[PDB]
């Protein structure tokens, strides 16, 4: 009985997984727009605040290469609230 | 300083074990209330 | 607060370490160490290392240190050497509470602490990476590779453990 | 958020529950009342002596045994690997060596610990 | 409103534990053809209240040769851990849905031995000292079988998520697949929880009162409350593990009926065993575990790891 | 480098000092030794979890199961010393000398 | 050492789908196979171009191609959608197993209303060839020039001149 | 022969435990090789799509890969639902 | 200990050292060190005397500490580079960290304090294993990571090794303590050349291996542990004392004996590396080893110490040992200088 | 290794795990897969001495990828000046900062 039930669950899992596969396009596009838009907000905020710094020209590439690097979470959410920081870093981690 | 013993078996000191005289009873429920059974034990072994 | 929560858990980890490192009573040293053992798991949990975090609870808190209590119950030096018994242990405990209090303040002010290594005192949350793990827990898939790619480690770890039991009985047999 | 909050609540619940179990009953202990109870007779001065080897021997065997079982927690996710045959062989190895360690320990007295 | 739910979980259990003394007293008496508490209130219903508030009003004598800080920390750990044991339980929808709840379950259960070791050392008496040392020695011997049993049992479940156990047993009880392990798991739970024949930890007849040989009044209830709380939780843990129940999402009421009714049946058979068997002995206590239990657990674990592969019945990890 | 990494690194260093700065109980010494590895076990998890070195999640257990093995040796030697000498003192554990 | 070039917020003001998760999950199977062509084009760009900023044009297309998928079902039996995604929403894990009747009712329309078909198991997980016009990136990692390997050994081995040549040893 | 049957039966007279465990462990290792479902087990295990099957650049002359997740081309698992 | 158990214990110790020399992964390097340690203690426990228990306890504490300290060098290198490959590592503090971690295993610097005492407590056969085979594993790591070493830090550790190792040797009666002090002195010679050219670090190893096998198994054949006990062996078997004085002279490094070959090549290398003060001082301290070498040679065979009437039984009987590989050991350990240019085979 | 037996007989014992850009379970990446792959292919068939200086660019970039020192210092200086300015009330964070 269990081997039939377990076999059924595997069919259910791959069916559930297949839904996620179809859901990746919209999700990837939405996260793609969100992450770089929010980076631009950071860069815009950098160029209202670093104007008086003796040596600060905005948009410095800390990495020497021109290849895109996935944005580290520090420069992403660093200029947000405490709720945004907490709900993003450990939001999944806590979630009892 | 003393040169080491030739057999390398340095002499064992005094006994470092005891037989743990235990005063079983009388308040002990197993002691029937009035037993002063006192035994010698090497661990659980008596 | 929750801004620098992992700053906290790391701090009790240090003071917990200073506890037993100050050479207090072996049970009390065990108490201080398991306190560090308990708080250290939270540090790993905050990073998503649930499986690794839960293990140290299992095989290090409920594992090694339990049989440590046996030797403490076996040693039983004629008097407890709890913190009040000696004054050097107080000095060791008191001292170990200073420099880590010094450098956190050093790191909290300008963050340019250069003890041995250069170190940033910025919030713990920063170094985290952003990205979904899908359905596969990265911690789980890593450990489960024990039987996929960690074949060679499995043999050596198993063989040493087998040799681990042959030595223990042989040394303890007392000829 | 909730996890240590749940941990926090229990500890306070325990501490107050012993706190009102400690100050409330109006502690009135005397010297003989606090004296150790030894089956109703005089204690001769003890609980500071080593206990041979059997209790220690089983503890180490348990510790070694606990370490091997630690190696085999990840089996439920291990079954989800792509190469089962390697995983099946490898997991069987840990169990049979766990058996072998028990097998030797049994044969050379061992679990029949000292007396 | 997460807070009120927490008190909605810990408060009923404490009152459940108090009433567990009454029912056990009556049921054990009934095996002995006695009646059990029936004078204090209707059918002894207020006996738990009478016992609870009498002990609270009794002075908590500390022994002369005791470390007071050491004497007090042990009940705090013992009682808090016992109440924390229920936070990942799959009760309708689990409170703390820890994806590794079973590991969290085992780690906390294994951490309970520190109360046993610390209570024996803090009491500082030979009778309490060897009572505790054998108590943990009995304790530390068996959870290796606990871990092995769970690893074999959970192998066909899919993961360590306690909520997943419900969907695995959606058709038949999981005992039918692993009834050799079911009795294997059941007996080991008595040894962990220290009931007869595995009562040599306490040994009322021959070890006076074990680690509670001195422990009196105020904080004695903590070990007693923690002990009896573990009895429900271990039986509750067995109830979900092997005697699973159907759970309709639109009526979690029904599965609570099944889970609750099973877990009193599992607690009832606990003291049912107590009222029938002689107390074991330290050497048999180890010999039974290490000679006839460990080998059987190993083989059954070997049987249950390979079983999904030879039947292509591996469970989804989700 | 993040502030937390100091806390484990300094935890090891003070644990290292306790292992070397002795007293009269090598039982207490073994505690610093296993605490020593606990920081090693703890810290190793941070980098590996942080950097997503998935196959490297291996070694925190591997380091554990081998550091735990030394406890078997160390504690076994403890009772061996506590049998020819009875106690776990370290000043008396100087019979070699010459 | 350069500019982290970021697109202006102007091109980021693309229409975004406003639907709860269960709405996506309920129609996910009937969404993947019927909007595959733009989805594959965008995600091919994500893995080939390897840079988020390159696939902005396709990023709004899939979002747009989601909306015209999420509009005709309104001009068709949106009512079976309601309880179906409602029932899926009730599930904690959004499991399809409990709510299959409403799935059948939802599937019954799209077989005739728009004439869609339920994709079979494994079909969505099939690797598909996407036909695009964009050129493949030359160096997606923006690799620099590579150091020239040191010249290899060549020529036949000859006997060591005058033996070992170590102090007085002749051979 | 005579000794083996006597020894096995005689062993089952004193200890029934280890002979039971040895028999179970003995079974636990052989039939995994002899089972016909292990190949099925790895097939369904490979069939689970944890990651996205990233599309392949269509440049012509790979007929095996479908152009749509409904075409007959590509891998199919009609055995799985029957299995 | 059961011979089958003893054989397995040695087998793992050999494999653990073999594991270290064959691992490209830092974790496996540690695995070999610990499991070699895990089986070293019981061999020292074979005799099971209170002196041995003191010796084994001392050996385990220092080796476990060094191995545990070795982990951070791996972890810190991991932290700053994310590379488990055993290669030129990328952190001066990590490079410094392991160098003393491995040095404690070898016992060169004040770290060397465990080396003499452990040898004194444990049996002659166990001392032979400890001072010869247990030195390959720590050396294997140093050879691979030689390119990353700070020259000043390693040369110093080598210096105090020969310096103190030779200096205290003048004040040792027990032959076991003499051998260990010789071992520490020889440890410096190989370690000094290690940063410059690893080829003759190995050459010193096999050569230094040869005498220590030669000397210890000669001592085992003599069944003597003290200078006076060694002296009486002239009466029983004068021939053995004759070969021992050849090896004693050879291990001292007098030409044309084999022991001169390492030192000569070592001086040649650092002289090529412009370091010319450093070789000179070690050569001066080399005579320090030669002194108590001569003192043993004076007591063993060059003179004729008084014997005891109870020696007469020893004449009547004979040795039952087989001293495997002893014949070829001393010959390969006393006259191989003409075959010096064979060191290119190591390269 | 000292004796590269792995290379001789060609059985992979440990090198499957020595670096993070190799085969990984479920083909999921490390944090710095892109960088270390670049550094590895830069420093192949070159030698330790030459690869120390020639492939320096790929190294410190990769080191910065996983350490993230200067990036974190960049954020720290950004944050430090922010509180050194907004506390003086010179510039007010826009609503998207606070949501
Ligand atoms: C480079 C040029 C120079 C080096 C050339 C290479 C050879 C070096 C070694 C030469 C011989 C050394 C020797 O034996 O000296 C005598 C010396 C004393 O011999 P003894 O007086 O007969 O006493 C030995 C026992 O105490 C006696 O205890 P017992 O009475 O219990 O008898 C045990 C004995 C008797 O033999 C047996 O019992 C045989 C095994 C039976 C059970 C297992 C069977 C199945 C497995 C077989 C494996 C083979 O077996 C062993 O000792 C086990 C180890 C040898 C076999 C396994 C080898 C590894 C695999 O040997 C030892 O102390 C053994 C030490 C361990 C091996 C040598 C380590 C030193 C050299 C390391 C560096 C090597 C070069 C590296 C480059
Ligand atoms: C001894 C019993 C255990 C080893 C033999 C049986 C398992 C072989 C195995 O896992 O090989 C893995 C590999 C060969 O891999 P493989 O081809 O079996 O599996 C590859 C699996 N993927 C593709 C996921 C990586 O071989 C080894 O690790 C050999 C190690 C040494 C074995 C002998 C030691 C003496
Ligand atoms: C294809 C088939 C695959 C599977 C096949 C498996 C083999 C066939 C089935 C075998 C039996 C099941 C597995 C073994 C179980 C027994 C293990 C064992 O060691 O037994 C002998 C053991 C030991 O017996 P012993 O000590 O007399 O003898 C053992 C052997 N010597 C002498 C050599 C040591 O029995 C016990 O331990 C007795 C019970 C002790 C605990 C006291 C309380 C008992 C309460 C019983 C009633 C409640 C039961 C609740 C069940 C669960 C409910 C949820
Ligand atoms: C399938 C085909 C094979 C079927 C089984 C055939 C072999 C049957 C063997 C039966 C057991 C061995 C013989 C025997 O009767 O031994 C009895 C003896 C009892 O020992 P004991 O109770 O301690 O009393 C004496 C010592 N004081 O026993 C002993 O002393 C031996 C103690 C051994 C300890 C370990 C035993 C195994 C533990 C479980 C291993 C894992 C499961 C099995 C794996 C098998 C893999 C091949
Ligand atoms: C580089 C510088 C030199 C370095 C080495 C120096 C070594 C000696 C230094 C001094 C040592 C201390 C002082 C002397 C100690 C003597 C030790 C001893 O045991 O002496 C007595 C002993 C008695 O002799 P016995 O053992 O009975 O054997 C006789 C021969 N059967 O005597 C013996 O046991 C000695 C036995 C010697 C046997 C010699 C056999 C020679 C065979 C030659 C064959 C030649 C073949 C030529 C072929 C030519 C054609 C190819």
């Amino acid at each position: 009985s269990m081997m039939k039930w377990n076999r059924e669950r595997r069919r259910l899992q791959i069916e559930d997984f297949e839904a996620r596969i179809a859901l990746m396009p919209l999700f990837q596009a939405e996260k793609d727009r969100r992450v770089l838009q929010m980076l631009r907000e950071n860069l815009e905020e950098e160029a209202i605040i670093m104007k008086d710094v003796p040596d600060w020209k905005v948009g410095e590439s800390v990495f020497h290469t021109t290849r895109w690097v996935t944005p580290m979470m520090g420069e992403l959410y660093g200029l947000r609230t405490n709720e945004e920081i907490l709900s993003a870093t450990y939001g999944f981690i806590w979630y009892t | 300083w003393k040169p080491p013993p030739w057999n390398d078996v340095d002499p064992p000191k005094d006994t470092l074990v005891s037989n743990l005289t235990l005063n079983f009873g009388p308040q002990h429920p197993a002691a029937h209330g009035v037993l002063r059974l006192v035994m010698e034990l090497s661990g659980e072994m008596v | 607060m929750t801004m620098y929560i992992a700053f906290i858990l790391s701090t009790i980890f240090v003071i917990g370490f200073v506890g037993f490192s100050s050479k207090p009573s072996p049970i009390y040293g065990g108490l201080g160490l398991i306190v560090s053992g308990g708080v250290g798991c939270g540090i790993v949990l905050n990073f998503g290392g649930s499986f690794l975090g839960l293990m140290v609870f299992l095989i290090y808190l409920g594992g090694m240190l339990v049989v440590f209590g046996y030797t403490t119950a076996m040693a039983t030096e004629m008097y407890p050497e709890v913190w009040v018994s000696n004054k050097t242990v107080f000095g060791a405990f008191v001292s170990g509470l200073m420099m880590e209090f010094c450098m956190v303040y050093y790191a909290l002010k300008e963050e340019e602490v250069e003890i041995i290594f250069k170190f940033n005192g910025l919030g713990d949350w920063v170094i985290y990476d952003t990205g979904d793990s899908g359905f596969f827990s990265e911690e789980a898939m890593g450990i489960a590779a024990l039987y996929s790619y960690g074949t060679w480690l499995v043999i050596v770890t198993g063989w040493s453990l087998l040799i681990g039991v042959v030595v223990i009985m042989e040394i303890t047999r007392g000829n | 958020m909730n996890i240590m909050l749940t941990l926090l609540t229990n500890v306070t619940l325990a501490s107050l529950l012993v706190l009102i179990a400690f100050w409330l009953p109006q502690l009135n202990a005397y010297s003989e009342k606090t004296s150790p109870y030894e089956c109703g007779f005089d204690p001769m001065g003890s609980a500071r002596l080593p206990f041979s080897m059997k209790f220690f021997l089983v503890a180490i065997t348990f510790l070694l045994f606990d370490l091997e079982i630690a190696l085999l927690l990840p089996l439920p996710w291990a079954s989800q690997t792509n190469n089962l045959k390697t995983m099946l062989t490898m997991a069987l190895f840990l169990l049979i060596l766990l058996a072998a360690s028990l097998a030797y320990e049994w044969t050379q007295k061992g679990l029949e610990w000292a007396e | 409103m997460f807070m009120i739910n927490i008190l909605s979980l810990i408060i009923p259990i404490l009152l459940a534990v108090a009433f567990l003394t009454l029912v056990e007293r009556k049921v054990l008496g009934y095996m002995q053809l006695r009646k059990g508490p029936n004078v204090v209130g209707p059918y002894g219903l207020l006996q738990p209240i009478a016992d609870a508030l009498k002990l609270v009003t009794k002075e908590p004598l500390r022994p002369g040769t005791s470390s007071i800080s050491m004497f007090i920390i042990a009940p705090i750990l013992g009682l808090s851990l016992a109440l924390t044991m229920w936070v990942p339980l799959p009760m309708p929808y689990p409170l703390i849905n820890m994806n590794l709840g079973v590991l969290f379950m085992l780690a906390m259960s294994s951490l309970a031995v520190y109360s046993i070791l610390w209570s024996g050392w803090a009491s500082n008496s030979k009778y309490a000292l060897i009572g505790a040392l054998r108590a943990v020695a009995q304790t530390i011997s068996y959870e290796v079988t606990l871990a092995i049993i769970l690893l074999s049992v959970l192998l066909m479940n899919g993961s360590y998520t306690l909520s997943t156990l419900i969907t695995t047993q959606e058709h038949i009880w999981m005992i039918f697949t692993s009834w050799p392990l079911a009795m294997m798991w059941f007996i080991s739970t008595l040894a962990e929880t220290n009931r007869a024949p595995f009562d040599l930890t306490e040994g009322e007849s021959e070890l006076v009162s074990g680690f509670n040989v001195e422990y009196a009044a105020g904080p004695f209830a903590m070990f007693f409350m923690a002990e009896y709380a573990n009895i429900i939780m271990m039986n509750a843990f067995t109830a979900i593990l092997f005697l699973g129940a159907s759970h309709d999402p639109h009526t979690p009421e029904l599965y609570t009926i099944n889970f609750v009714l099973k877990t009193l049946a599992l607690t009832i058979t606990f003291l049912w065993i107590r009222a029938s068997y002689p107390r074991f002995r330290y050497d048999q206590l180890m010999h039974l575990l290490w000679k006839s239990f460990l080998p059987l657990t190993l083989a059954l674990c070997m049987w249950h790891i390979s079983l999904p592969i030879m039947t292509a019945s591996i469970p989804p990890q989700s | 480098m993040p502030l937390v990494y100091m806390n484990i690194i300094m935890a090891f260093a003070i644990a290292l000092a306790g292992l070397l700065m002795y007293r009269s109980h090598l039982m207490s010494s073994l505690l610093c030794l296993e605490g020593m590895m606990l920081s090693l076990f703890i810290m190793s998890t941070l980098i590996i979890l942080n950097t997503h070195f998935t196959l490297a999640n291996m070694m925190p257990i591997i380091l554990l199961v081998f550091a735990a093995c030394e406890a078997a040796l160390g504690l076994s030697l403890l009772v061996m010393v506590s049998n020819t000498y009875g106690t776990d003192y370290v000043q008396n554990l100087n019979l070699l000398q010459c | 050492p350069g500019i982290v070039e970021l697109p202006t917020l102007e091109d980021l003001k693309v229409q975004e789908v406003k639907v709860s998760s269960s709405v996506l999950k309920a129609a996910a199977h009937h969404y993947g196979a019927q909007c595959d062509k733009p989805n594959k084009e965008f995600m091919l760009c994500r893995w080939e171009e390897k840079d988020p900023r390159r696939c902005l044009e396709e990023g709004k297309l899939v979002n747009q191609c989601a909306l015209d998928f999420f509009r005709q079902i309104k001009r068709h039996c949106a009512e079976p959608f309601t309880e179906y995604w409602t029932c899926i929403d009730y599930s904690g894990l959004q499991l399809f197993r409990h709510c299959r009747k409403q799935q059948a009712k939802f599937d019954e329309c799209v077989l005739d209303k728009l004439g869609w078909v339920r994709p079979d198991l494994g079909e969505l997980s099939k690797v598909t060839k996407v036909k695009t016009d964009r050129p493949l990136p030359e160096n997606p990692y923006h690799s620099r020039a590579r150091p020239e390997p040191n010249p290899e050994a060549e020529g036949d081995l000859k006997p060591a001149k005058h033996g070992s040549r170590l102090f007085f040893w002749t051979m | 022969a005579g000794r083996i049957a006597s020894f096995l039966k005689n062993a089952w007279a004193k200890e029934p435990v280890l002979v039971a465990s040895f028999a179970i462990g003995g079974l636990a290792i052989i039939l995994p090789s002899l089972s016909p479902y292990t190949n099925y087990a790895i097939r369904i295990n490979r069939a689970t799509p944890y990651n996205y099957p990233v599309p392949l650049r269509d440049d012509g002359n790979m007929p095996d890969v479908p152009s749509h997740p409904q075409d007959p081309q590509g891998p199919s698992l009609e055995w799985l639902k029957n299995l | 200990m059961n011979p089958i158990i003893y054989t397995t214990l040695i087998m793992t110790v050999m494999s653990g050292t073999m594991l270290v020399m064959i691992s490209s992964h830092w974790l496996l390097i540690w695995i070999g060190f610990e499991m070699n340690l895990l089986a070293m203690i019981p061999v020292l426990m074979k005799n099971f005397n209170p002196r041995a228990t003191e010796a084994a306890t001392k050996y385990f504490l220092t080796q476990a500490t060094a191995s545990m300290m070795l982990m951070m060098a791996i972890i810190i290198n991991l932290l700053y580079s994310g590379q488990w490959t055993i290669t030129k590592m990328f952190n001066p503090v990590a490079m410094t960290m392991m160098t003393m971690a491995l040095a404690m295993k070898l016992g060169l610097s004040p770290f060397h304090f465990w080396v003499p005492e452990v040898t004194q407590g444990i049996s002659l056969q166990a001392g032979l294993l400890l001072l010869t085979w247990q030195k390959l594993a720590p050396l294997s790591v140093l050879c691979q990571i030689s390119q990353s070493i700070n020259p000043n830090l390693m040369l110093t550790m080598a210096m105090l090794s020969i310096l103190i190792g030779g200096w205290g040797g003048l004040n040792q009666t027990q032959l076991r303590k003499i051998m260990a002090y010789s071992s520490i002195a020889h440890m410096g010679w190989m370690t000094a050349v290690l940063p410059y050219n690893t080829t003759m670090t190995i050459l010193n190893l096999l050569i230094y291996i040869t005498m220590t096998l030669a000397m210890f198994m000669l001592l085992i054949h003599s069944s003597a542990t003290t200078t006076l006990s060694l002296s009486h062996t002239w009466n029983k078997m004068p021939v053995i004392t004759s070969l021992m004085m050849v090896t004693l002279l050879s291990m001292g490094g007098l030409p044309p004996l084999s022991g001169f070959m390492p030192k000569w090549m070592i001086i040649q290398e650092m002289t090529k590396n412009e370091s010319i003060i450093m070789p000179t001082l070690m050569a001066m301290t080399a005579l320090l080893n030669l002194y108590f070498y001569m003192r043993l040679a004076y007591s063993s065979s060059l003179t004729m110490f008084p014997s005891t009437n109870n020696m007469k039984m020893k004449w009547q009987f004979e040795h039952t040992k087989q001293m495997k590989l002893l014949p070829t050991m001393i010959v390969l350990s006393t006259l191989v200088l003409p075959m010096t240019p064979a060191l290119s085979s190591l390269n | 290794p000292f004796f590269d037996v792995q290379k001789r007989l060609g059985l992979d014992l440990d090198r499957w795990m020595t670096i993070q850009s190799a085969e990984q379970p479920h083909k999921i990446p490390g944090r710095c897969h892109a960088f270390e792959k670049e550094w590895i292919e830069c420093a192949h068939g070159i030698g330790g001495i030459r690869a120390e200086k020639e492939c320096k660019i790929e190294f410190d970039d990769f080191v910065e990828c996983l350490l993230r020192q200067k990036t974190m210092k960049r954020l720290s200086a950004i944050k430090r000046q922010r509180d050194k300015l907004i506390k003086e009330g010179k510039y007010t964070p826009p609503p998207h900062h606070l949501g």
